[PDB]
């Protein structure tokens, strides 16, 4: 029922949750309340797939098995022409010490 | 209400205020909190624990194991020790 | 003397132990003197109809690491009398560990105790890694929290 | 020369001592002291194998000490005896099996359910009830009479075979 996501654009990541039955447009309204941009100026992606406003999150591929609180699914976000999706990568951990194999 | 957490490398993580209060160190400081001691890949993992805690505390369903990759274990331990969570 | 102990009721009570955790559960019974007494373990996802008594105290730990576990959302399980012979259910799950304690568990499972102090961490954490889960110590904390 | 450690349990007066003495000494004791607990050894040929049977005829009041727990822990097989003319002895069987499971740290312990005094007409426990109890436990149920020697060798030899299947 509940899918847990992290919406990412540039160096911004939004941890939020939504209902599997809720639509992509309803998720853009959630982003609107945070980033102060209306849904008409937002483009949401799952990997490299542009999400249609009318489809539910479950129909896009977000399920309880793939969008867990401890492992949220990544949703790309683009703002308006529309900009190309850009997600700045996180930092990298150091090499694993030999004491940890 | 939401809280914004800044990593040491300038990543911005927006989480629900209730989720951020899971940390004792963030609770003491409290809209925006800057951490020069936590990188982005660690602070992102920390936020996953926040939603994990709030979701599964007093849960009537079974609780899954919180996963921790060996490569992030040592840094995550230091973060959690600093954040008191 | 110890407050956390079983009551010598001698009144049987049918209980179902159900391991809804990914760990091997070690059921621990606090006898009439407050001492922990281990009982046969439960592999993950396994149930077991056990024979207990009213007023007896139970806690559950990870059989290999003694990591703490929860029963019916709390630390202790005390079965009362069965109502019309229906069994009293004991749902054994993981707790929501603190992130620091979960990290300690994962580092403890990866590094050998001799090489604990070879890690690139703070000296304070070297002591936290060596302070393995302890049933007797958790009983003192639960006795004081009472 | 293989050895099998057998323990005969059940309520007082069900015939534990009479069943044991009938197996080793081949006679029926009408009044054996309910207090004397002893172990008996006998060389027997069971399915062609010569075995030493070490039979513990338990007696006395309950004692849930570590020392009594460990003594019973050494038994490889258990004869759980009740008397067909005593319902309470049948009702106690569940408790005796539960204590066997505890000390053996297992739920798959070689044991046999024994309904003794089958020569008596005053039946109070039905054979179907005992068959159903044995089925739920997954153990054989044998009707015995230490007085007529009915099923006596069968009860003890079957427990030995349950140990052998368990030892493989
Ligand atoms: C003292 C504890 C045993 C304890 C207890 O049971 N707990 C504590 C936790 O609640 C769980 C529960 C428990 O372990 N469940 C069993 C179990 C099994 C598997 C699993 C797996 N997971 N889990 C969680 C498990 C739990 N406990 N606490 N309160 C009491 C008890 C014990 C019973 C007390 C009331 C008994 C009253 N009787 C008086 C009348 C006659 N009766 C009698 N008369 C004479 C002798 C015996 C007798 N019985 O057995 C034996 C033998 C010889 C055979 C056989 C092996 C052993 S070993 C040993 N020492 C023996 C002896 N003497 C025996 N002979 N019986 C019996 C029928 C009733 C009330
Ligand atoms: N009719 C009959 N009586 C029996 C049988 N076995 C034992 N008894 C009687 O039951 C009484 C108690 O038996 P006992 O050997 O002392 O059983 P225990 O207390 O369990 O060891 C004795 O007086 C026996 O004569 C049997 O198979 N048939
Ligand atoms: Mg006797």
């Amino acid at each position: 029922m509940d899918v847990f996501l992290m919406i990412r654009r540039h160096k911004t990541t939004i941890f939020t949750d939504a209902k599997e039955s809720s639509t992509v447009f309803e998720l853009k309204r959630i982003v609107e309340g945070i980033l102060k941009r209306p849904p008409d100026e937002q483009r949401l992606y799952k990997d490299d797939q542009l999400l249609d406003d009318g489809k539910t999150l479950g129909e896009c591929g977000f399920t309880s098995q793939t969008a867990r609180p401890q492992a949220p699914a990544t949703v790309g976000l683009a703002f308006r022409t529309f900009e190309a999706l850009c997600i700045e990568p996180f930092s990298s951990p150091p090499e694993l010490p030999d004491v940890m194999k | 209400m939401y809280v914004k957490l800044i990593s040491s490398d300038g990543h911005e993580f927006i989480v629900k205020r209730e989720h951020a209060l899971t940390s004792g160190t963030i609770k003491a400081m409290l809209n925006e909190v800057n951490f020069r001691e936590i990188p982005s890949h660690v602070l992102s993992k920390v936020c996953m624990y926040f939603t994990y805690k709030v979701r599964y505390t007093n849960s009537s369903t079974e609780i899954p194991e919180f996963p921790i990759a060996p490569e992030i274990a040592l840094e995550l331990l230091m973060a959690a020790n600093f954040l008191d969570c | 003397r110890p407050v956390l102990r079983s009551v010598n009721s001698r009144e049987p009570s049918q209980v179902i132990f159900c391991n809804r955790s990914p760990r091997v559960v070690l059921p621990v019974w606090l006898n009439f003197d407050g001492e922990p007494q281990p009982y046969p373990t439960l592999p993950p996802g396994t149930g077991r109809r056990i024979h207990s008594y009213r007023g007896h105290l139970w806690l559950f730990r990870d059989a290999g690491t003694h990591d703490g576990l929860l029963v019916n959302q709390t630390e202790l399980f005390v079965p009362s009398l069965n109502v019309d012979g229906q069994p009293i259910f004991a749902n054994i799950t993981l707790p929501v560990y603190t992130l620091k304690e979960r990290c300690l568990q994962v580092v403890r499972s990866l590094v050998k105790p001799e090489n604990y102090r070879r890690l690139d961490i703070v000296r304070s954490l070297y002591e936290d890694l060596e302070d393995h889960p302890n049933v007797q110590k958790d009983l003192e904390r639960l006795t004081q929290e009472r | 020369m293989t050895e099998y450690k057998l323990v005969v349990v059940g309520a007082d007066g069900v015939g534990k001592s009479a069943l044991t003495i009938q197996l080793i000494q081949n006679h029926f004791v009408d009044e054996y002291d309910p207090t004397i607990e002893d172990s008996y050894r006998k060389q027997v040929v069971i399915d062609g194998e010569t075995c030493l049977l070490d039979i513990l005829d338990t007696a006395g009041q309950e004692e849930y000490s570590a020392m009594r727990d460990q003594y019973m822990r050494t038994g490889e097989g258990f004869l759980c005896v009740f008397a067909i003319n005593n319902t309470k002895s049948f009702e106690d069987i569940h408790h005796y099996r539960e204590q066997i499971k505890r000390v053996k740290d297992s739920e798959d312990v070689p044991m046999v359910l024994v309904g003794n005094k089958s020569d008596l007409p005053s039946r109070t426990v039905d054979t179907k009830q005992a068959q159903d109890l044995a089925r739920s436990y997954g153990i054989p149920f044998i009707e015995t009479s230490a007085k007529t020697r009915q099923g006596v060798d069968d009860a003890f030899y079957t427990l030995v075979r349950e140990i052998r299947k368990h030892k493989e």
